[PDB]
DNA sequence: CTTGACAAAAGTGTTAAATTGTGCTATACTGGGAGCCGTCACGGATGC
DNA sequence: GCATCCGTGAGTCGAGGGAAGCACAATTTAACACTTTTGTCAAG
């Protein structure tokens, strides 16, 4: 039962659920402590059992309990575990990650196979850590509360933290990635290179394997972070190292429409 | 009585209790129908559990006896007016001792909770809570400038004395995780309060002194 | 210290349930309407699930961690991590049986 | 006997993948019942408890291996044999 | 730049107002100018007229009349202050005690009624909405064939959604016919007999079939009475109820008889009518009337169902997806139904009220509770599905949105629950809603556009109009007609030749119950107004639509209203004809009321002075933020002075140029590869159209902040915020906010804000620091509003709503709300995204500097280069013919006009091509140049590919180079030709509002949930990319189990991991091993609620705490 | 992928099940195409 | 493509024990501050700075070029990880 | 009556 | 390193005031109300 | 042989979305003089 920034308060439907039973189960006991009759006690064990079934599964069995006011039956644990949308499937199958960017895909030509273009403000933010760090150690700044003061403001940011953030991504790869991923190369690690603008520079060549054409089709940057990762990245998901479709075994990243017309 | 927060089944076991009293309270020497005294009942155990039952956070029966009025105090002027009254005249229509700010305080208590499984868009897969952040526990970053601190506190304690740095992390709470006063420190050290508090003075001096000549300390300071 | 290898799912007996609990929730009040603190024997009293903030109990007698793993007489909280309120789960006994759904739809 | 991938994936032995997949409610009200104990063996068990998946430089074959230079390895037998 | 026109077809009538779908409707549903006497029994009053009088049954409440006020407030009012345009509504209603026989009568408000702009919009909580039109089944009497077995039909009857159960009539198996009502079945010949209905009636009326009469002839309760025949009936229905007289034929009355409960519709009437040939008294199944129960449907519906069983030859099964069967509920109908529903709740409690209370001692206006009125229409008007934000990026996605029509909504289909046949287009969609405008993907065929021509009637079925055809003459004559009265005739095509108004081709291609059919002059009866009727607004402006896949077709009409208006936006060179009417009755552009001379023209006003003499003062809409956040202002095209005539421009809208729809620019566009910077549909263009300020939109943000009232004190929006320097204060006024004309930057304060913080001890480091530094602690923090990441520009807007001001009714709590609005100028970049009404799109890649574009013989650069390899799979040539008409045009200075299906054919544009080569090389030929070496070179390789015919002079070569849209191109990187010749024209490209500086979002760490403490999503939020099932599967097939598993814990919810992984990081370290998630313990702890024992164990089977200690007692 | 003996670790049921899935979009549907795929 | 990849991928008999030695050998080098390499001063991965050429600060490189120089013996059961531990920080304090 | 709806089955109870 | 005061911030009892919880009201009143088909289609399992 | 019940139906993203009184007894809170300890400042 949170407050929000505005004042008002945001509980869940389980809060309302337990309230029901308590209350069921409360008017019960003193039900029974007053010698009521055959009836009236049958009539709140019922609803005792029906309240404990909403808790448990609502809707599972009768009509779904919903909050008054609204038909929204309430969220239920059962609900709250179960479906798409439920515990399994929502977060601990798939999950929210930090060092996370997306943004717009454009094609780099220019590029080579296992290079992409990372714009610079998306790098800055994704490395941000790692950025602070550099920072500290150069003259920058002298600790990293205060770097990272001087990366809370864009007038603020000097311009050797362009040459700090160059010097933190050396060697590093990032993970790029278009939904749906259909297969395994729908996420690639390819090496960054820091480019003026706000799109994402894609090599051709991959297209065809992330499924992406440039009609405005975004695609999601991942920092892996330690050194398996990285090695993992760099070894096994580099771009120029899977070449060949795991499905049949033939080229997947082979010169493509404009590359095949010149040819 | 339904609609107003409670089920029809709890409004009628709630009823059942009434009747109960009823049937424990009623006189028949009065000639009087059962019915005439126990609808007095019925209505008030419905009632009152519709007052303690029908809000996620309970409000006491005044307040709700309250709220209510005011409510029916605005949907008054509001059809009289033929607008949506202020909370002047809604304060002038309830009486002595009723102010615009009374009613506006009023209203914010009568604020029912907002569910956070709510849904947002048309196609109801996002809800309330996946936009309400959580601002208990500390972030990375506040974990983080949170042992730099220490960590550059404790090199900072290094330069003192190995008794004024220690009675500077007991007076401020650095070992025992709790302020000590002059005394406790005195009676752990054996000293008086007057000796320490020079001590602990002279101490600070010195790290004041220690941070001008360095300034490695003041970014943590905001 | 030892790992997780395996991951076991059994029914709960009621004298699992309740050694489970911290405490039994009595009263369906969730926070008092004025002071918005937790009430008592509620569903989130601090007496039971544990403090809202850490190394504090609620009637504000002990605010560090020096009395740690302490319970306040004056006010029944455990002087502890708030964290735990995420962890320690109360109980409510039931006048009569409930049959669990799962094992009846 | 030949049954279908959804039934196939549903009546495995690990208790959290098939509860992942589809029917949470009967996968683990027998689960629950029959005690089962989920021996962590596939992929989706050690996603869902956040482990190391068993496949990938996670796999036992692999994951085991040390790396080691030339100074270090002679100095620990040169060491160690000595006696 | 002189305007020239193709096309050979006539159309007789103009466009139909292409709002007067919403307004109508909502003017019929109103009828606020009407007196009341004059009222016709539709809309609210209908709703009025319904649910009154109220009868406790001696109290009465009759209602009188209705009548509307004057909004309260202006609509700039509404939307400034965020309230709803609305009139106020009373009642007249008059309280009739049938004991003592007084009347008292009052006029009781009953609330407000939200009120529709002149361009067809709602005004929502100072929010412009629009409410879609819902299509759905028309209710009335449809007989079905039964799939399931062969030969067999069923008999639906459908009221009014929510205004009645479904009847269902089946001849079953073993002879008798079946009514199946609520899921419920039973013998029709129990509610049969119910309705007086004997042995020798049915054998007269139904007996002349065969043996089914024979199933209808059911001896065993003929002879029983109709009251207990009545109860049997009821106990049927609803088992378990005691039976009795009275509830038993309050039930049916309420089920079959009730106006109240079940109503039929005017539609639904109409078409029981048409269909069983037969006269409905009111709209009901049955009357109940002298106490007893009379038919109105059952027996033509079951002689009907008999018949066509029979296989009579007059008696035809329905179509249930025939547009005849598929009816429009508008803005008007869905107000009244909530207004109606509301209605009858007030009615609900009028009726409790005067059951108390005393009888003698009563008020219309006591009784009447408005409230329950209020809230259905405010839920309607804000909750509901139908009532969409409105969609205002340019005057074209407005005009869009108020013709759209969903199958979707309350009453309507669900988006997954939908199949192939809802979603297919009808042949009965011709001409009255749009095959090719649809939105791909979940919604396809789910949500339509109405045609051009087409007009909802008064019952809500589509009309499309045709020419009378009499005697092979084609009349002016226009008749507006719907799909069951369109099946009825041999409909010709607009486009037959005609000489003069007689039809000259023999053979004609007309349609018959929409099949093509081949026709001789004497057989056809009707003919199609014009080609436009076939197809919508945006679909209409598509020029050489003809040559375009309809795939690609849906997408250009898309896209044409996701563009924005451009400070330079010019209209299209190729135009169709209705930019003009779109502009017009857009309403975004400004026009003279009658003739008149101007009087002042400034940046604000247009003052004019009529022939009446009036001075009529028109304000500009200056630099207004739109919903998509779109700059939106009118500027003055008038000079003082000025005479204008009756209907001439005053004032362009936005993404108009002289009053023509102007979504985008007219660009140099050559169609050729260009160093992979083309490759997948991207697009390069020159740094001179951002040099020249084409592409270049404004945007406005608005930040909202309010200062609240809170337990430890109130927030106060001040300049002195804690802990700041003079830089981050320095455009900030004395007020707190930031000054008007500021530019702000990302981390800049827009208002700056401080709240008193939680009452909590600081921890000992801080402490000793607070000593070391001697700074005292002050009381309040710093919670300003600050410009987000990727955001900033000018600050050109600052409104502060403080409580207790006139008409802001602020929330609880909330002191005052201050709302910045902040203009940026966008200029085209890479990773924007440009489009042409084609069905064309793509993102720019790469800009060039003008001497790196491929230029002209004569010097002229290009503007776009655009990859020649789209055009072959998408099978959109109308891009290409609007290129060549283009180079036409820009050659010889001039736009063209071609409508859809009737235009610039390529002879037309082959001899504009020929004058443009004329003027292009004449200009050459005069200034004393001849063919270049180079230019050559490309025709000796072109004769090589047979372009040019071998054996002519270069500047005849050159000119059959030109002719087939082709140029000499030059390489300025080379400054050698383009080796083959390259199709440069100019075309029209709308540069679209997914722009990639809305896009671009990036997060290190930020915000986490509440439950799970994973990041949160969305870039608004500062929230984390979802990393999902199929990126899991991704990495597991990777083998990159650390990677996963970072991602999973460290990144994602382990909170001690991602706090130690953040803190290494920054300490140059490497990042510790992971631990167990939170989501993993949320689940444990949701399963142990669940009183299910989850234990984690270990090799040994011990139990391993996860919880370390935390949740352990003792 | 790589054109060499399987390396011991690799998830070849994933990579088998991804391999299967992805061209699911390409099949007709209009007993044939994916709804084949579906019942075998 | 990573440098020597082909080899590197040649040098193991399963890919995912390549990376497991990369990973661990960059561990190796980033505790013990890159002093335990068997790099010689002219093999030693460098990067270009404004200032002038350094030495290349990500240890997954150094690790990838010694796996590449032979130096290195990877293996199971080689060594006990704490002696291997104590040894190499006796060797290489830091 | 019906076993399903809860409110029915009392009233059909206190019928009785 | 100590007393020898002393301003003050904190802690300690009672009390009058709001604030909150509980009982009671006697003509007679005695079984609800919102429902309402493009009911979603289709396999899998149980069970009559 | 059929009838009924149940669970299932792609991913990422954004955008806005957000019957009632009235009396009276307990209980809690605020306030308020007073004792403190808790810091300080003064010299010895
Ligand atoms: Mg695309
Ligand atoms: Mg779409
Ligand atoms: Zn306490």
């Amino acid at each position: 039962m949170v407050q929000v920034d505005g004042g008002r308060f945001a509980t869940s439907d389980l809060n309302d659920l337990y309230r029901r039973l308590i209350n069921r189960n409360n008017r019960l006991k003193k039900l029974l402590a007053q010698g009521a009759p055959e009836i009236i006690i049958r009539n709140e064990k019922r609803m005792l059992q029906e309240a404990v079934d909403a808790l448990l599964d609502n809707g599972r069995r009768g009509a779904p309990v919903t909050n008054p006011g609204s038909d929204r039956p309430l969220r239920s644990l059962t609900d709250i575990l179960s479906g798409k949308q439920g515990r399994f499937r929502q977060n601990l199958l798939g999950k929210r990650v930090d060092y996370s960017g997306r943004s717009v895909i454009v094609v780099g030509p220019q590029l080579k196979l296992h290079q992409c273009g990372l714009p610079k403000r998306m790098a800055l933010e994704l490395f941000k850590p790692f950025l602070l760090k550099k920072m500290e150690e150069k003259g920058i700044a002298p600790n990293v509360k205060a770097a990272r003061r001087m990366l809370e403001r864009q007038r603020d940011i000097k311009d050797e933290v362009w040459d700090a953030l160059e010097e933190v991504i050396h060697g590093k790869v990032v993970l790029l990635n278009r939904a749906p991923t259909l297969h395994r190369l729908g996420i690639q690690a390819f090496q960054p290179v820091l480019v003026e603008g706000q799109s994402i520079q894609l090599h051709p060549l991959v297209c065809e394997a992330f499924n992406a054409d440039f009609d405005g089709d975004q695609m999601a940057v991942h920092v892996p972070l330690s050194s398996f990762a990285q090695a993992e990245a760099r070894i096994q998901m580099l771009s120029a190292h899977n070449l060949l479709s795991p499905a049949s075994g033939e080229p997947l990243a082979k010169p493509s429409r404009d590359i095949i017309l010149g040819l | 009585y339904t609609g107003r927060g409670l089920s029809f089944l709890d409004l009628i076991q709630e009823g059942n209790q009434g009747l109960i009293r009823a049937v424990e309270k009623f006189e028949y020497k009065r000639r009087f129908k059962f019915s005439t005294y126990a609808t007095w009942w019925i209505r008030q155990a419905i009632n009152r559990a519709i007052a303690d039952q029908a809000r996620t956070i309970r409000i006491p029966v005044h307040m709700v006896e309250t709220i209510n009025k005011l409510s029916r105090t605005a949907r008054q002027l509001q059809q009289e007016l033929g607008r949506e009254p202020t909370y002047e005249e809604i304060a002038e229509a309830m009486g002595p001792g009723w102010d615009a700010k009374r009613v506006e305080e009023t209203l914010k208590i009568a604020q029912e909770p907002v569910s956070l499984e709510t849904p947002i868009g048309d196609e109801k897969d996002s809800f309330y809570g996946d936009f309400i952040p959580d601002e208990h526990l500390p972030s990375p970053v506040d974990a983080a400038t949170q042992s730099l601190l220490s960590e550059e506190l404790e090199k900072a304690l290094s330069k003192l004395s190995e008794r004024e740095a220690m009675v500077l992390k007991l007076r401020k709470g650095l070992i025992d995780g709790r302020e000590h006063t002059l005394e406790e420190v005195g009676a752990f050290f054996g000293v008086t309060r007057e000796r320490i508090r020079q001590i602990e003075n002279k101490a600070l001096r010195k790290l004041k002194y220690h941070e001008s000549r360095t300034r490695k300390l003041r970014d943590f300071l905001d | 210290k030892k790992e997780v290898r395996k991951v076991r799912i059994a029914l709960a007996s009621p004298e699992k349930i309740r050694s489970w609990s911290y405490g039994e929730v009595e009263k369906p009040e969730t926070i008092n309407y004025r002071t918005l603190k937790p009430e008592r024997d509620g569903l989130f009293d601090e007496r039971i699930f544990g403090p809202i903030k850490d190394y504090e109990c609620a009637c504000g007698k002990y605010k560090r961690q020096r009395f740690e793993g302490k319970v306040c007489e004056r006010c029944g909280v455990e002087v502890t991590k708030s964290i735990v309120r995420r962890y320690r789960m109360g109980h409510i006994e039931l006048a009569t049986p409930a049959a669990h759904i799962w094992f009846v739809k | 006997l030949l049954m279908g991938v959804t039934k196939s994936a549903l009546s495995t032995k690990s208790w959290l993948s098939a509860a992942s997949f589809q029917n949470t409610t009967h996968v683990l009200t027998e689960a629950a019942i029959a005690g089962k104990k989920d021996e962590l063996i596939g992929l989706k068990e050690n996603v869902i408890l956040g482990r190391l998946i068993p496949a990938g430089t996670g796999s036992d074959f692999v994951r085991f291996t040390q790396v080691v230079d030339q100074k270090t390895l002679k100095a620990i037998e040169e060491a160690r044999k000595e006696a | 730049m002189e305007i020239k026109r193709f096309g050979r077809i006539r159309e007789v009538i103009p466009l139909p107002p292409l709002t007067e779908i919403q307004v109508e409707s909502y003017r019929r549903a109103l009828q606020a100018d009407v007196p009341p006497e004059k009222r016709e029994n539709v809309g609210i009053q209908a709703a009025f007229r319904e649910t009154f009088p109220i009868e406790e049954e001696g109290l009465v409440l009759d209602f009188l009349e209705y009548r509307l006020g004057e909004p309260p407030f202006p609509q700039d009012e509404c939307r400034e202050k965020d309230l709803t345009y609305q009139a106020p509504l009373y009642a007249r209603l008059q309280l009739i005690h049938k004991d003592t026989g007084l009347i008292k009568e009052d006029e009781v408000f009953l609330g407000h009624i939200p009120l529709m702009t002149e361009d067809g919009s709602f005004i929502i909580n100072g929010a412009d909405r629009v409410i879609v039109s819902q299509i759905h089944r028309s209710p009335g009497v449809y007989f079905t064939p039964d799939p399931a077995r062969p030969g067999r039909y069923i008999a639906s009857i459908i009221p009014l959604p929510k205004r009645g159960p479904w009847i269902d009539l089946e001849v079953e198996p073993n002879g008798v016919v079946s009514m199946k009502v609520n899921k419920r079945k039973f013998p029709l010949v129990l509610l049969l007999r119910v309705l007086g209905y004997d042995q020798e009636t049915l054998a007269r009326e139904l007996g002349a079939y065969g043996e089914l009469v024979q199933g209808l002839m059911d001896e065993s309760v003929f002879a029983m009475r109709p009251e207990e025949a009545l109860i049997r009936l009821f106990t049927l229905l609803r088992p378990g109820d005691p039976p009795k007289r009275d509830k038993a034929v309050a039930y049916v009355y309420g089920l079959i008889a009730d106006p109240r409960r079940y109503d039929l519709g005017e539609a639904g009437r109409y078409k029981a009518e048409e269909k069983l040939g037969i006269r409905l008294s009111g709209r009901t199944l049955a009357r109940f009337e002298d106490g007893e129960f009379k038919d109105e449907v059952f027996l033509p519906t079951l002689r009907y169902l008999f018949a066509l069983t029979a296989g009579v030859p007059g008696h035809e099964v329905d179509d249930i997806d025939h547009l005849g069967n598929r009816r429009i509920r508008t803005v008007g109908e869905l107000m009244t139904d909530q207004f109606r529903v509301g209605l009858a709740r007030l009615a609900r409690g009028v009726r409790e009220r005067m059951l108390m209370g005393s009888e003698d001692s009563l008020t219309p206006a006591k009784l009447v509770n408005s409230r329950p009125l209020e809230a259905a229409i405010r839920e309607f008007f804000s909750r509901s599905q139908l009532s969409q934000f409105k969609d205002e990026t340019n005057p074209l996605s407005s005009l869009r949105h108020k013709r759209r029509i969903s199958a979707l909504g309350p009453g309507g289909l669900t988006r997954e629950r939908a199949g192939f046949d809802v979603r297919d287009v009808h042949r009965t969609h011709y001409g009255r809603i749009c095959p090719v405008e649809t939105p791909e993907g979940a919604n396809i065929g789910l949500i339509t556009s109405l045609a051009a021509y087409a007009r909802v009637d008064e019952l809500g079925f589509i009309r499309t109009p045709y020419r009378r055809v009499v005697g092979g003459v084609v009349t002016d004559e226009v008749v507006y007609m719907t799909a069951t009265e369109e099946d009825r005739y041999t409909i010709a095509q607009a486009n037959t030749p005609l000489e003069g108004n007689r039809i000259a081709a023999e053979r004609v291609v007309a349609r018959r119950k929409g099949e093509p059919v081949i026709v001789s002059p004497e057989e056809v009866e009707f003919m199609d107004v014009s080609p436009k009727q076939v197809f919508s607004v945006n679909t209409n402006l598509i020029p050489f639509l003809e040559h375009d896949d309809a795939n690609r077709a849906l997408m250009g009409s898309n896209m044409q209203t996701q563009a924005v208006p451009l400070i330079r936006a010019q209209a299209p060179v190729v135009m169709t004809g209705l930019e003009e009417r779109v502009v017009r009755d857009s309403l975004a552009a400004l026009y003279a009321e009658e003739d008149g001379e101007v009087a002042k023209v400034d940046g604000n006003r247009i003052v004019v002075r009529y022939e009446d003499g009036r001075l009529v003062e028109y304000p500009l809409r200056r630099f207004y933020r739109s919903n998509q956040g779109t700059a939106l202002d009118q500027r003055p095209r008038v000079v003082v002075g000025q005479r204008v005539r009756k209907g001439d421009l005053l004032a362009d809208g936005p993404a108009s140029e002289n009053g023509f729809l102007a979504l985008g620019q007219n660009v140099l566009v050559a169609i050729m590869p260009f160093d992979g910077y083309n490759f997948e549909d991207a697009i390069v263009i020159s740094e001179e159209l951002l040099k020249r300020d084409f592409y270049t939109s404004i945007h406005i943000e608005r930040y909202e902040i309010e200062a609240r009232d809170t337990k430890l004190g109130p927030e106060r929006i001040t300049r002195d915020i804690p802990h700041l320097s003079e830089a981050a204060l320095r455009d900030l006024d004395e007020e707190g906010v930031v000054r008007i004309g500021a530019e702000v930057k990302p981390g800049d304060i827009l208002v700056g804000r401080t709240s008193f913080k939680g009452e909590s001890e600081p921890t000992p480091e801080e402490r000793l620091l607070r000593s070391i530094f001697g700074e005292k602690a002050r009381d309040v923090k710093d919670t300003s509003l600050r410009v987000p990441p990727g955001e900033g520009g000018i600050v050109v807007r600052t409104v502060r709503l403080r409580r207790g001001d006139p008409g802001v009714e602020l929330k609880p709590g909330v002191r005052e709300v201050v709302r910045v609005y902040v203009a940026q100028k966008r200029k085209l970049q890479v990773g924007d995204k440009l489009a042409n009404r084609h069905g064309n799109k793509g993102v720019v890649a790469k800009i060039l500097p003008v001497e790196d574009m491929p230029h002209l013989p004569d010097g002229t650069p290009v503007d776009v280069i655009l990859n020649p390899l789209g055009v072959p799979s998408r099978m959109n040539l109308g891009q290409i013919l609007e290129t060549h008409l283009g180079l036409a045009g820009y050659f010889l200075g001039q736009r063209y006009i071609s409508p859809i299906f009737d235009g610039a054919k390529e002879p037309e544009i082959k001899e504009l091509l020929a004058q443009a080569f004329e003027v292009y090389f004449g200009k050459r030929k005069g200034e004393g140049f001849g063919v270049d070496k180079r230019e050559v070179e490309v025709l000796r390789r072109a004769e090589k590919l047979g372009l040019v015919t071998p054996g002519k002079t270069p500047e005849e070569q050159l000119k059959e180079l030109f002719l087939q849209g082709k140029v000499v191109l030059y390489d300025g990187r080379t400054g050698e030709p383009i080796e083959g010749p390259i199709v440069v024209g100019q075309m029209f490209i709308m540069k679209l509002y997914h722009m990639v500086e809305d896009k671009m979002h990036a997060r290190s760490t930020g915000p986490y949930s509440l439950i799970t403490q994973q990041p949160l999503g969305g870039k608004a939020q500062f929230g984390g990319q979802r990393f999902g099932e199929m990126e899991v599967w991704a990495l597991e097939a990777y083998g990159a189990a650390h990677t996963l598993q970072e991602m999973l814990t460290l990144k994602s919810d382990d909170i001690e991991g991602r706090n130690a992984a953040y803190e290494a990081i920054i300490k140059g370290e490497d990042v510790p091993e992971p631990s167990v998630p939170e989501s993993f313990r949320v689940l444990v702890k949701e399963l142990q609620a669940l009183a299910l024992d989850v234990q984690t164990l270990d090799e040994k089977d011990n139990p391993v705490d996860i919880f370390e200690g935390l949740a352990s007692k003792r | 992928s790589m054109a060499r003996p399987v390396s011991i670790g690799e998830a070849v049921g994933i990579v088998a099940a991804q391999s299967i899935g992805e061209p699911g979009t390409q099949l007709t549907m209009r007993t044939q195409g994916l709804p084949r795929v579906i019942e075998l | 493509a990573e440098p020597g990849i082909d080899k590197l991928f040649g040098m193991v008999d399963s890919k995912y024990r390549l990376t497991v030695v990369v990973a661990k050998r960059a561990q190796q080098l980033l505790r013990h501050g890159f002093k335990n390499t068997v790099l010689e001063p002219e093999e030693r991965p460098k990067m270009q700075t404004l200032e002038g050429l350094f030495d290349d600060p990500n240890a997954v490189t150094w690790a990838m070029k010694e796996l590449l120089t032979g130096r290195l013996v990877f293996g199971e059961n080689l060594v006990p990880e704490d002696r291997l531990q104590k040894e190499m920080e006796r060797l290489y304090p830091v | 009556i019906s076993t399903s709806d809860p409110v029915r089955q009392y009233l059909h109870e206190i019928g009785q």
